[PDB]
């Protein structure tokens, strides 16, 4: 006798997905929607390198701390990177007024020019 | 070079979600607290349902059918073989790709957000900022997890319905020229060569001509 | 649907070259993609194709062993890599789309073609 | 492989036919497609499913296939129809692969 | 279709049946004609109107909201206000589009 | 379900008058709505009706050509407009609801009725 | 008329409703029968201080 049967596909995959009525559940094909890896470095964005403060903070960089003098050459950047516990900002004790507002203002600046206002 | 930068490292990815760091600069995916978000596109793997066909009156799948999702296995005096139905597989693929594209499209918003700073006499503003961040993160995590969990249910039922519809389409073509043995197979009363088998898989089977020998 | 390929290449014998094709519309496609090449003063020639969701690849018997076709689906890109570049491999290259999910004889949309020279 | 006449020529307003002959492995058991190629452009699909046309192809292009040989036909020939025409099919026995014809260069006078 | 009837083993619709959604076409020795099934149409109408009313009811909140102003030394508060507005707008747009897309199915 | 009509009207002959009926509950209804009128010393008289979702309207042969019934569904309101007001059009007007979605002879809920005078 | 679903786009249907409003009249109108206060050339400071 001649026969015809109807059926579906199978393979050897071992991927599982969650369902509201059941957990695990092996399936034939699926995609992953979540990313969980990075490379662990500070790299360039749109071909421009960032400005790395090193041991200086925003206050030490913008006031001209004598130990940050190597940062004066860089005048354009793609973003600013700072260390968790910077060591040199204001070397002379005192109060800096509206410091966080100044940080907020500087966070939207891409370049500047340092010029002698009073020689 | 990179498209996204986090305090931990840089990222190339076209995926819609990430769980590396909430602070990002550039073109980046969305941040969630989830640990797993996988979306099914195929069927249940049974290499041995709402509609009762898959893992129902058809007990298992075929590892010998490799060119599609649903199909036929035939046997006559000239031999046996597997084949796939192209129209059913094409319709299912259309639907599934449309679904995935819609999900990807609905989850695109703005990015490049960085934190603020406050002094010792500004704790209420700091607490308000933290509350806003936490609330938005919680809402988006809930949205993503619920969407994935709910669509995974509908995909499998879609596949089950497709299998059942194909079975009934074949059944209503042969009428009383064949015997139904209940496991997805049909036994012909007359003789069915390769041309008759092709006509069955074609949709143009001639019932008056083959009226039981 | 429009298909756009990467720029032209000039490479040395014995090296490897990788080209890419990008398709408009949604990142996930329901049709197959093939790669074709044409040498000056000759007809078109099929190289190989890739199938969506299933992810299976087919190659021509003459190009078997030194052609690799890959796909990245969340960006909508298809890559072709060719190795052991001999002198005769200089030609124009096209990515073409099929009517359905299967690799067959009918290609309805073609790209513009890019040149690879091996001197 | 598929074999076509190397070159055919005709007058404007004539109807001309291009033949594509091979074996029973490619045309004897599979469909045939016809492509047109103009200088500096990618090939254009003219005929698919052995006698059918896509949207945008005029009535004057027609195709058919008998046994082993497949014929393309152009009526109301124009100066813009001077191009290279290729037949293609899905050879399927050892390892299936798309086969194009040798090509036919049509000239208008 | 999930159930295989519309655009399935019944291939097309009737433009001659105008008084309902589902019905019959009969033919006998006295003639032919179309008619509609009132009970099925009534049940479907009940369900559909209930669905639309529920959708309308679930999307009612407060209104009459106007913006604020800040001076040059208050940029952090301005940015926080803008962030709150944008986040709420994004969430509600997503909710509306997803709901419509899922109920249409 | 309660039906409320707009206030009474006094209009000159030859003008047009539009009245409205508002129903409680959800804005979208699953029943048809009809308009009825009664002149002093006479029985009720059906004018026309409107069917939900399909939006089809039926009119009496006498009032055909000068009566227009419309519906605004997101507010739950039904309007009736009458033109070429003659002297005999002074009467009480009711909006009545049907048991189902079809216009038939059974109306189970009636309004309070409002007066239109044409002097 | 056409509606989008998750599995297909366009799709002609027999009946539907529109849920989105996209038109205005382009003027400043009265709310609850009271007209607004229009400052014209003045700001809040000029209005409240008594600019001449
Ligand atoms: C990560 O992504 C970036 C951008 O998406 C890649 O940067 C490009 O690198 C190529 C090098 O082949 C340069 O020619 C491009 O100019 C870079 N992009 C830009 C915008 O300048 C980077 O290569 C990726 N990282 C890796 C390891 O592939
Ligand atoms: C399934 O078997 C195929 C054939 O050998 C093999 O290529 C593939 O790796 C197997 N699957 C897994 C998940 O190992
Ligand atoms: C899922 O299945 C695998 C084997 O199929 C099993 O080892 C695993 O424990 C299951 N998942 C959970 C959460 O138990
Ligand atoms: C930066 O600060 C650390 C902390 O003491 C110090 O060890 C290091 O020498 C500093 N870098 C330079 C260049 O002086
Ligand atoms: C299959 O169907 C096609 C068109 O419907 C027809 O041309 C062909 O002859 C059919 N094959 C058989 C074996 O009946
Ligand atoms: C929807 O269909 C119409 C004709 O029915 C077509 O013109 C239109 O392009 C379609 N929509 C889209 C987005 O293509
Ligand atoms: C307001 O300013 C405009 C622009 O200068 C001026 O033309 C107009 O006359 C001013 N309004 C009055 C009432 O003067």
């Amino acid at each position: 006798s001649d026969t015809i049967c109807i059926g579906y596909h199978a393979n050897n995959s071992t991927d599982t997905v969650d369902t509201v009525l059941e957990k695990n559940v092996t399936v034939t094909h699926s995609v992953n929607l979540l990313e969980d890896s990075h490379n662990g470095k500070l790299c360039r964005l749109k071909g421009t390198a960032p400005l790395q403060l090193g041991n200086c903070s925003v206050a030490g960089w913008i006031l001209g701390n004598p130990e940050c003098e190597s940062l004066f050459s860089k005048e354009s950047w793609s973003y600013i990177a700072e260390t968790p516990k910077p060591e040199n900002g204001t070397c002379y004790p005192g109060y800096f007024a509206d410091y966080e507002e100044l940080r907020e203002q500087l966070s939207s600046v891409s370049s500047f020019e340092r010029f002698e206002i009073f020689p | 070079d990179a498209k996204c930068q986090t305090p931990q490292g840089a990222i190339n990815s076209s995926l819609p979600f990430q769980n590396v760091h909430p602070v990002t600069i550039g073109e980046c995916p969305k941040y969630v607290r989830s640990t797993k978000l996988r979306m099914v596109t195929g069927l249940r793997n049974i290499p041995s349902g709402l509609f009762g066909a898959i893992a129902g009156f058809i007990e298992g799948g075929w590892t010998g059918m490799i060119d599609g999702w649903y199909g036929y296995h035939h046997q006559n005096e000239q031999g046996s073989g597997y084949a796939a139905d192209q129209k059913s597989t094409q319709n299912a693929i259309n639907g599934i790709t449309n679904k995935v594209n819609s999900v990807i499209e609905k989850m695109n918003t703005q990015f490049t957000a960085v934190g603020k700073e406050f002094n010792k006499l500004e704790r209420r503003m700091e607490n308000l900022n933290k509350k806003v961040d936490d609330g938005f993160l919680d809402i988006w995590t809930y949205n993503a997890e619920l969407l994935v969990l709910l669509e995974n249910e509908r995909t499998l039922d879609f596949h089950d319905s497709n299998v059942k519809n194909l079975y009934e389409k074949v059944k209503n073509q042969l009428k009383n020229n064949a015997k139904e043995i209940g496991n997805g197979c049909f036994e012909f009363y007359h003789k069915c060569n390769n041309e008759c088998m092709e006509s069955v898989k074609n949709g143009t089977y001639d019932y008056p001509k083959y009226s039981e020998e | 649907v429009q298909l756009v390929e990467s720029g032209a290449e000039v490479k040395k014998p014995g090296s490897s070259v990788k080209v890419s094709c990008k398709a408009s519309g949604g990142p996930f496609r329901s049709y197959a993609i093939s790669w074709v090449r044409q040498a000056p003063g000759q007809g078109p020639e099929w190289m190989g194709g890739i199938i969506p969701i299933f992810g299976t690849t087919k190659y021509a018997p003459k190009f078997q062993g030194r052609v690799t076709i890959t796909a990245d689906d969340f960006a909508g890109t298809v890559y072709m890599e060719l190795s052991s570049l001999r002198s005769e491999d200089t030609a124009m290259y096209y990515c073409a789309k099929h009517m359905g999910y299967q690799v067959r004889e009918t290609m309805d949309v073609w790209g513009k073609g890019t040149t690879v020279t091996v001197s | 492989v598929l074999t076509q006449p190397p070159s055919v020529s005709a007058a404007p307003g004539q109807k001309v036919t291009i033949s594509c002959s091979g074996s029973s492995s490619n045309i004897g058991n599979d469909y045939v497609s016809w492509y047109q190629q103009l200088p500096g452009t990618a090939p254009k699909l003219l005929i698919y499913d052995n006698n059918k046309r896509p949207s945008g192809i005029p009535d004057r292009f027609s195709g058919s296939k008998s046994g082993t040989s497949a014929t393309l036909g152009i009526t109301g020939l124009q100066t813009g129809d001077e191009a290279n025409y290729y037949c293609a099919t899905w050879d399927r026995r050892p390892t299936a692969y798309v086969v194009f014809g040798g090509g036919t260069k049509l000239t208008v006078l």
